[PDB]
C-alpha cells in the first residue's frame, strides 16, 4: 500500500521469498523473489515490476542451486548495456558465507566468523576503503573488507549497531 | 560455472608446479602459499553448494590437492586432514556420522552403486 496510491494491492505473481527489493533506474520499483542446473542464464529467481508488471530480468541473477541456501541478498550496482540487465549484487548464506555476483558469475567468497547472519550494509569510511557490516541474530556482528573478503573486526554484545 | 571452479583449480596447479620446479626458498613459499589459500577459497567456495552428483568429482580433487600441498608445506601431517576427509565424505554420504571406519565402509559401499569419480576417490 502506498501514500501515492492508498489502496492495498495484491501481488499478482506467487512468489515465496522477497529477499530485496527497490527501485532501480528505468524500472522504478522491483521486487527481486522467485516463483517455485549450472547454467547461468537460468537462474529460478524472478525479479518483479512492483505494480503487475513484466518480471523484467530472469538472466543474470543467482544460480539455481545456491538459491536454496541464500536467505538475504543486498544490491550494490545495476547497469544496462540492454533490454537485460547486469547486476553486482552480494548474497549471504544458511552456511555462513557472503558472496558477489556479476551477471550470474559467482566470485569473490567470504566465511564469516559467526553464524546465521540476517543482515549486511556498507560502509565507506575515508579513502578507497570499504567495508560489509554483517549482523547476526546471535546478536554478535562483523566487518568484512572489500576488495579482499575476508574478516577484519569481530564483536559480540549489541542490541543495536547503526 | 563448474568451467569457472575447474579453470580456477588447473591454475593453481599449475601455479604450484611452476613454483615447484623453479624458483629459490622464498619465491616458491610466496607462490606456493598463494596457491594454497587459493585453494582454501575455492574449498569453501565448493562447500556453500548442497552437493549435487555432478560436482563431487572437483570437490574430491581439490581436497586432494589441499591436502597434499598443504602437508607438503607444512612437512608433516595434522588431523585437520582427517576432518577434511570426513567432511568429504560426509558430502558423498548426503548425496545418498559414526567414525572414520564406518563412514569408509558406507562410502565404498556407496561408490560400488558406480558413480564414477574412482580416480579421485582411490587418491583420497
Amino acid at each position: 500500500i502506498s501514500s501515492q496510491t492508498g489502496k492495498v494491492v495484491s501481488v499478482s505473481g506467487n512468489f515465496s521469498s522477497i529477499q530485496w527489493a527497490g527501485e532501480i533506474e528505468n524500472l522504478g520499483m522491483v521486487l527481486l523473489g522467485l516463483k517455485e542446473d549450472y547454467a547461468i542464464w537460468n537462474t529460478k529467481f524472478c525479479v518483479y515490476s512492483l505494480e503487475s508488471q513484466e518480471v523484467l530480468s530472469d538472466i543474470y541473477i543467482i544460480p539455481p542451486a545456491y538459491s536454496s541456501v541464500v536467505t538475504y541478498v543486498h544490491i550494490c550496482a545495476t547497469e544496462i548495456i540492454k533490454n537485460q540487465l547486469r547486476i553486482s549484487l552480494i548474497a549471504l548464506t544458511r552456511k555462513n558465507q557472503l558472496i558477489s555476483f556479476q551477471n550470474g558469475t559467482p566470485k569473490n567468497v567470504c566465511q564469516l566468523p559467526f553464524g546465521d547472519p540476517c543482515a549486511v550494509q556498507l560502509m565507506d569510511s575515508g579513502g578507497g576503503n570499504l567495508f560489509f557490516v554483517v549482523s547476526f541474530i546471535s546478536n554478535n556482528a562483523c566487518a568484512v573488507w572489500k576488495e579482499s573478503f575476508q574478516v577484519a573486526a569481530k564483536w559480540e554484545k549489541l542490541s543495536l549497531v547503526l | 560455472c563448474l568451467d569457472l571452479w575447474r579453470e580456477k583449480n588447473d591454475r593453481l596447479v599449475r601455479q604450484a608446479k611452476v613454483a615447484q620446479n623453479s624458483g629459490l626458498t622464498l619465491r616458491r613459499q610466496q607462490l606456493a602459499q598463494d596457491a594454497l589459500e587459493g585453494l582454501r577459497g575455492l574449498l569453501h567456495s565448493l562447500q556453500g553448494l548442497p552437493a549435487a552428483v555432478p560436482v563431487l568429482p572437483l570437490e574430491l580433487t581439490v581436497t586432494c590437492n589441499f591436502i597434499i600441498l598443504r602437508a607438503s608445506l607444512a612437512q608433516g601431517f595434522t588431523e585437520d586432514q582427517a576432518q577434511d576427509i570426513q567432511r568429504s565424505l560426509e558430502r558423498v554420504l548426503e548425496t545418498q556420522e559414526q567414525g572414520l571406519r564406518e563412514l569408509w565402509d558406507s562410502v565404498l559401499r556407496a561408490s560400488c552403486l558406480l558413480p564414477e569419480l574412482l580416480s579421485a576417490l582411490h587418491r583420497l
